[PDB]
């Protein structure tokens, strides 16, 4: 559910929560909601969950043969597009709450953020989830302009642990990706 | 010469022959000047008959309120790139409610007589477009051809024995662009008048004339209004 | 014999037809050679460029076309042919990569290549792409392999391989340097390598001229060498 | 070209194909008393080339056999027809297809190609068999839309001296190893005087299933087998 | 002579008459040459009067594609316009799906694809077009492509085309062409394109010149060449 | 190229007179590259004649004069390799190789009068490569005649 993408100066850092559930019951407990699609590019997802899962296997399926065919590594902003036009298209028939983040060699660490309708914008800072909007009431509060990696760790630990521990849909386990130059960090934390 | 049947083939010399031979279709039409000052586009054409006692088939036909065209060649083409012209022109009357400009939709032809030109199955259309317009900057004077190769001139002449028209629109291509629209039309039947032997004289029933301006609504002349046109000459020098 | 002119994709009479065996020397007229070698856990592209034109650039002259990250690929004959080849086979192996979740084995792409040749055949009225390609890349539990993809749509593949202009030469220098069972130690093939192309054209020349893809097993993406490299190899081989 | 019959004779156009086939390399393939054995001939150009990569004897199912004498390139065409074919066979009826049934449709299909008049016909001749019911079975096809049923047969190089041999040689009665032992030897017959575990080639059909032999067994078998 | 008709067929010795029949068709075309320098890319061509009914102004081959993209287009003018149609559709389905200008190399490619297709079937001939390309970006350079009627695309630094097309190349090689800025450039395509035929075949000629680089931020336009009037008073000083 | 063997050739005039034939190390590369080049007709044929001259004058100081029978392979190994990065098809750059050999052979006609026959024959062992694999010529192959018979 509750999903979260911060960028600092040499990366971005990304974040979720697992615990998919449906209705009242959780159907699974633990989840990779974090969706690598080229090796320095993320997308977390959230809202329902066939729809992001087969937006983003064809935007892979787009974004793998473009890069080849470039012979070049890909942009960021050109697969926030690609999410633009195909949330957009079906609108009336997809749920993605997708945010796009990843370092590139071009331009750095990126953060897009595509929600429900389908515009594309680009932050230093996003939220996402039916339980993002209690730490996007203070993410305007603790959030610093100018951070280190850690720093940002830190940030989204107690976002995501406090997101987890006051809804009730979230909750689960914090997944951290760390995108930079020099490579691509994932942890499991608990605290 | 066995190469020489159809549109697709490239001759070993690599001149497509059918585009030579509409060419040659086009030579064989009626005599027809156009040419410009800087504020009126004046084009006059030569009409004919089947016989003496019918009528004379018609050259310059409207177009739309700015653009009237003459014509060379086939008649069905012809009606057929009216259509289409009248087509286009309403079609951006509709949309961007405004007037066309000329070089777009000339563009639009060359692009739709392309099709016939490549493929197999159409035949390169024969036709004689002399195309005056009205945009924001002024009168266009523009030809085609059956190679879809527009022209922008200050003046042009196709047609049968349109040579010394072309003669005389090169001795008086500097003259015409000071005058106003009385002497350019006849300047104009001053080149028709040499696309004729010169055993027999240019009537009223045969000639017509087409006046667009920039405040002037696209006219054709009919011999009434062209009995104006006809007085103001002297006889040629026999 | 024709006769019949062989205009068209028939059969004539005993028993052949002419336009696949014109076909094959549609690579002829690019006036170039190629030579891949299997040995050991790695896998040698050898190809050189014919340059005359100071004007002209020197990156873009590159046949070496990296097909996906695991697999490469060189080409000759005619340019047109082998470029939309090439674009043709990054497509179906990313079609493999959306259909079927993970990276295409170079076999199953070599045989998609090569009956999309095969229907451009079986069909007539369309040019039957007159160009020749070889492949390779890196396998688990089969490790490195080598294709080759006619223009008739007949795959094959094999340890030393060879195609363009002079490789019955080529492949009469292999017979008579694949014989023997020594291993390939990776600068074995290298070695065998620039000395088989360097007998078959017997030149002896600049490292500016050929182009060396590689790939190993120990890094299984595709590499293209460097100017440096490509000399310290030529200079190891000079005795 | 194919659309308009000559003044007497036959399709001109189809008569080549099977000469085509006629020019292929040579097969042979014999049905006994409780399984068909299929062998074919493959030889390398070169000392280069893998015989891991391409084969000659392939599955239809898990219990039907099918090698062929003409071009790969069709074959293999043909073959991901007859796949495709079996398997929607085998959804509409949930059982294992027959083989006349296969014939049927495959020879279906190559009648279709057959048809007027842009595409030239395949340059291949089948040897389908299998298993169905107890009884084994053996078929050929022709580039002409036709089948047949045979007890052995011969197909490709001198397959008119392969055949006079099979007459003479083959009887009604035997079991899958004495069909193997006269398929080597006539085979063995008309290829080349260096066979190898390569050269040759073999899948059998038990009643037990199909069966594609390894190169182990193979040159196990045809160690100077007589 | 034996088999030269269609163009899905085949020769006896293995290639396709008839584009090498269209290859000699821009033979006879009016020479168009182009050459980079270290920031930006030129173009020029040799124009002609017919003999008095032009209007110097008409049917530009200099092109105008894309925003950092045009064409220098020689041999039959309607079937380049047809491509540079295509070339503008394919530039628009590019900004349209990715947000950023299209790179040259791919644009070349899909071009020369689409010319390919047009030389495979026997339905329709080959083009009869032989053009060029030219680009500038921030992050790549200057980048100068060429197309052949058959669908042979790649690079160069200068290239012609034309009647004189060694006769161009013969003394495009011998410019310095790294160390100079295109505003030397401009004069130098100048008297390149006036040392070929001055009054031989024909009477008159013209002069166009296109002009994309850094001096430009990345725009694509014709000179305004009276500004600087550079041909004509170095062009009376080149015929000595 | 031109200029580049006339500076190797005129530096090195002195390099190895009384300096020792490390120069020559120094020079190596130098005349390999040198030849590599390789001038279609005469001019570095006749930088590279300067070239091995001079390499006859140390064949004088060291192979004629020391007699080392391993300074002799080494000059060998050194038109070897130099060889190995030049065609020689008779391609009017050989008197790299023509001449030098001559002269070579010359120093065996010294050699085996004064030389002991071993270190000469071993000369002549390579000399063999030089022209049986280096194009033979009749007047080398005469002097090959006559070395045969110094075998004898």
């Amino acid at each position: 559910t509750t999903i979260m993408a911060v960028q600092f100066d040499g990366g971005v850092v990304l974040g979720a929560d697992s615990r998919t559930t449906t209705g009242s019951y959780i159907a699974n407990r633990v989840t990779d909601k974090l969706t690598p699609i080229h090796d320095r590019i993320f997308c977390c997802r959230s809202g329902s969950a066939a729809d992001t899962q087969a937006v983003a296997d064809a935007v892979t399926y787009q974004l793998g043969f473009h890069s080849i065919e470039l012979n070049e590594p890909p942009l960021v902003h050109t697969a926030a597009s690609l999410f633009k036009e195909m949330c957009y298209r079906y609108r009336e028939d997809l749920m993605a709450g997708i945010i796009i983040a990843g370092w590139d060699p071009q331009e750095g660490g990126q953060v897009y953020s595509v929600p429900m309708g389908g515009m594309m914008v680009r932050q230093s800072f996003a939220i996402g989830g039916s339980g993002s909007s209690y730490i996007y009431g203070y993410v305007d509060a603790t959030y610093r302009e100018g951070m280190t990696k850690e720093e940002c760790l830190q940030f989204t630990a107690n976002a995501l642990a406090l997101a987890m521990e006051r809804d009730g849909s979230s909750g689960g386990v914090i997944r951290l990706a760390a995108i930079a130059e020099s490579g691509v960090e994932r942890q499991v934390l608990l605290g | 010469n066995q190469y020489d049947n159809d549109v697709t083939v490239w001759s070993p010399q690599g001149r497509i022959h059918q585009i030579e031979y509409a060419m040659e279709a086009v030579k064989q039409g009626s005599a027809t000047v156009g040419l410009k000052s800087k504020t009126h586009a004046v084009l006059v054409a030569l009409k004919r008959a089947q016989s003496e006692l019918a009528a004379h088939q018609k050259k310059i036909l409207h177009v739309d309120n700015h653009i009237g065209i003459s014509i060379a060649g086939l008649t069905a083409d012809a009606r057929l790139l009216c259509n289409f012209m009248r087509q286009e022109c309403l079609d951006s009357r509709f949309v961007f409610d405004r007037p066309l400009p000329v070089s777009r939709l000339v563009s639009l032809i060359g692009s739709k007589t392309q099709i016939p030109t490549q493929r197999y199955g159409r035949r390169p259309y024969g036709v004689g477009l002399l195309i005056a317009g009205y945009d924001d900057m002024g009168p266009h004077i523009f030809q085609t051809c059956p190679s879809a190769n527009y022209f922008d001139c200050r003046a042009m002449s196709i047609g049968a024995r349109s040579q010394s028209a072309r003669t005389y629109l090169e001795r008086h291509m500097s003259e015409f662009m000071e005058c106003n629209l009385n002497e350019l039309v006849k300047h104009g039947l001053r080149a028709l008048r040499e696309t004729l032997p010169a055993e027999q004289d240019l009537t009223t029933k045969n000639v017509s004339i087409g006046i667009v301006g920039k405040d002037l609504e696209f006219t054709i002349y009919d011999d009434d209004d062209v009995s104006p046109f006809l007085e103001g000459l002297e006889e040629r020098p026999q | 014999s024709a006769g019949f002119d062989r205009h068209i994709t028939i059969f004539s009479p005993e028993g052949r037809l002419y336009q696949v065996e014109y076909a094959f020397k549609a690579i002829n007229q690019g006036g170039l050679t190629s030579v891949a070698v299997r040995g050991k856990d790695c896998a040698v592209i050898v190809t050189q460029k014919k340059v005359p034109d100071k004007l002209l650039d020197s990156s873009t002259v590159t046949h070496l076309f990296k097909i996906t990250e695991n697999i490469g690929c060189v080409m000759t004959g005619m340019t047109a042919d082998s470029r939309s080849q090439v674009q043709r086979a990054r497509y179906e192996a990313a079609n493999w990569k959306y259909k079927y979740g993970y990276e295409i084995p170079v076999d199953m792409l070599c045989k998609r290549i090569a009956d999309i040749s095969q229907v451009y055949t079986q069909n007539a009225e369309m040019r039957p792409l007159g160009c020749c390609m070889i492949l390779i890349g890196i396998d688990e539990e089969q490790g490195p392999q080598v294709y080759k993809c006619d223009p008739a749509g007949y795959y094959c593949g094999f340890k030393a391989t060879a195609a363009g202009v002079k490789q019955t030469e080529s492949t009469s220098f292999l017979e008579k340097k694949v014989k023997k069972k020594f291993d390939w130690t990776f600068e074995q093939t290298v070695e065998t390598a620039i000395t088989c192309l360097s007998t078959v054209l017997s030149i002896d020349f600049k490292p500016s001229e050929i182009e060396v893809g590689v790939v190993t097993v120990e890094n299984p993406k595709f590499r293209i060498l460097t100017e440096a490299e490509i000399d310290a190899h030529l200079v190891a081989l000079a005795e | 070209s194919l659309t308009t019959f000559s003044p007497s004779g036959k399709l001109v156009q189809i008569e080549y194909a099977l000469a085509a086939v006629a020019g292929g390399a040579p097969s042979v393939g014999i049905k006994a008393a409780n399984g068909v054995v299929l062998a074919t001939e493959k030889k390398q150009k070169s000392i280069l080339y893998d015989e891991r990569s391409v084969h000659k004897v392939e599955p239809i199912t898990k219990h039907i056999g099918l090698v062929y004498s003409g071009m790969g390139p069709d074959y293999r065409v043909l073959v991901h027809r007859a796949r495709k074919l079996a398997q929607q066979y085998y959804l509409v009826y949930q059982e294992p297809i027959p083989t006349a049934q296969l014939v049927q449709r495959v020879a279906s299909v190559m009648q279709e190609y057959t048809q007027s008049g842009g595409v030239r016909p395949f340059g291949v001749s089948l040897l389908i068999c299998g298993w169905n019911e107890g009884r084994p079975y053996l078929f050929q096809s022709d580039p002409s839309g036709a089948y047949f049923a045979w007890k052995a047969t011969a197909m490709g190089k001198n397959y008119v001296n392969g055949k006079t041999f099979l007459e003479k040689r083959y009887n009604e009665d035997l079991e899958l190893e004495d069909a193997i032992h006269t398929a080597i030897l006539t085979l063995k017959e008309s290829f080349e005087g260096q066979m190898t575990e390569d050269n040759i080639e073999v899948g059998i059909c038990n009643e037990a299933g199909f069966r594609r032999l390894t190169p182990t067994e193979v040159k196990d078998y045809l160690a100077a087998i007589a | 002579t034996g088999y030269d008709l269609s163009a899905s067929t085949f020769s006896p010795d293995g290639r396709v008459f008839q584009v090498e029949y269209a290859m000699k068709a821009v033979e006879n075309s009016s020479t168009a040459i182009g050459i980079r320098c270290k920031d930006g890319v030129v173009f020029g061509v040799e124009k002609l009067v017919l003999s008095k009914l032009y209007e110097e102004g008409s049917n530009k081959r200099l092109f105008n594609v894309d925003r950092h993209v045009g064409m220098a287009v020689a041999g039959l003018l309607a079937d380049a316009r047809s491509l540079a149609d295509i070339a503008r559709e394919e530039a628009s389905n590019f900004r349209s799906n990715f947000g950023y200008n299209i790179p040259l190399k791919h644009l070349a490619d899909r071009v020369a694809m689409y010319v390919h297709a047009y030389t495979l079937y026997s339905a329709v001939r080959p083009f009869g077009c032989s053009f060029m390309l030219g680009s500038y970006s921030v992050n790549d350079g200057a980048q100068l492509y060429m197309i052949d009627p058959s669908g042979v695309s790649y690079g160069y630094w200068g290239c012609a085309i034309g009647k004189a097309r060694q006769a161009a190349k013969t003394e495009i090689e011998k410019l310095q062409m790294k160390e100079m800025t295109c505003r030397d450039i401009v004069k130098e395509v100048a008297k390149i394109i006036y040392i070929v035929h001055d009054e031989v075949k024909d009477k008159a000629f013209e002069l166009e010149l296109s002009w994309v680089g850094e001096l430009t931020n990345g725009r694509h336009e014709i000179v305004p060449k009276d500004i600087r009037e550079e041909a004509e008073k170095y062009a009376k000083e080149s015929l000595k | 190229m031109a200029d580049g063997g006339s500076e190797r050739a005129d530096g090195r005039i002195v390099k190895m007179e009384v300096d020792y034939s490390a120069t020559v190390d120094q020079r190596l590369p130098e005349c390999a590259k040198l030849a590599k080049e390789g001038r279609l007709q005469e001019v570095i044929e006749t930088l590279l004649s300067l070239e091995k001259q001079t390499r006859t004058a140390s064949d004088m100081v060291s192979t004629s004069r020391i007699l080392v029978a391993v300074v002799k392979m080494c000059y060998e190994a050194k038109e070897w390799d130099l060889l190995n990065e030049n065609i020689m098809l008779l391609s009017k750059r050989r008197s790299q190789l023509k001449q030098a050999v001559a002269k070579m052979v010359q120093q065996c006609c010294t050699y085996v009068e004064e030389i002991t026959d071993l270190p000469i024959k071993l000369r002549l062992i390579d000399t063999l490569r030089m022209v049986t694999e280096g194009k033979i010529y009749v007047e080398i192959e005469r002097a090959r005649l006559t070395k045969t018979l110094a075998t004898i």
